């Protein structure tokens, strides 16, 4: 019935966005499911998955068809957090071009710069800083991105950017 | 914090 049809379609769109299969994304996307959610996992949208799994053209396709650049998963992450976590520079630059909030905060008040700093993503850190990421922001535990950084190159980068 | 789990991606 229409209900199970919608369920099958949502799941197939999320899978296609994770795998980067643009032909399936084009076929299955609708204005009603563009921001559908992986309810069995992190409640990610197709754009979260395209960002996290480094599928740039699927990501821009989703953005060009109304994907919410500031949609939050169950932890408060927006897709820029996923790109920051895994170091996907071109994805992050695209999300910034589509007016994402560079200093967005998740449920623990981590910003994308906290995420890139903790995960060792040096060029992503530099990109975020060049677009106004604030290295003085503390998460809920009181930690700046520098406090989370363990790599020499990222620590040097953040120390330079901080007052 | 401790409950924080990884973002979707690779």
């Amino acid at each position: 019935g229409p209900g199970s049809d919608l369920l099958r379609g949502d799941a197939a769109l999320l899978d296609a966005a994770k795998k980067g299969c643009l032909a399936r994304v084009q076929k299955l996307c609708t204005p009603e499911n563009i921001n559908c959610r992986d309810t069995q996992g992190r409640n990610s949208t197709p754009l979260h998955l395209a960002a996290g799994y480094n599928n740039l053209e699927v990501a821009e396709y989703l953005l060009e068809h109304g994907a919410d650049v500031n949609a939050q998963d169950k932890g408060g992450l927006i897709p820029l957090h996923n790109a920051a976590s895994y170091g996907h520079v071109d994805i992050a630059a695209l999300l910034i071009k589509y007016n994402t909030c560079v200093n967005a905060t998740d449920k623990w008040a981590f910003t994308p710069l906290h995420e890139a700093a903790q995960k060792g993503r040096t060029q992503l850190c530099a990109l975020l800083l060049a677009h106004g990421a604030d290295p003085t922001m503390k998460n809920q535990e009181g930690q700046t991105p520098l406090d989370l950084a363990t790599a020499d190159d990222i620590r040097a980068l953040l120390i330079d950017a901080m007052p | 914090s401790l409950s924080r789990t990884p973002a979707d991606g690779r």
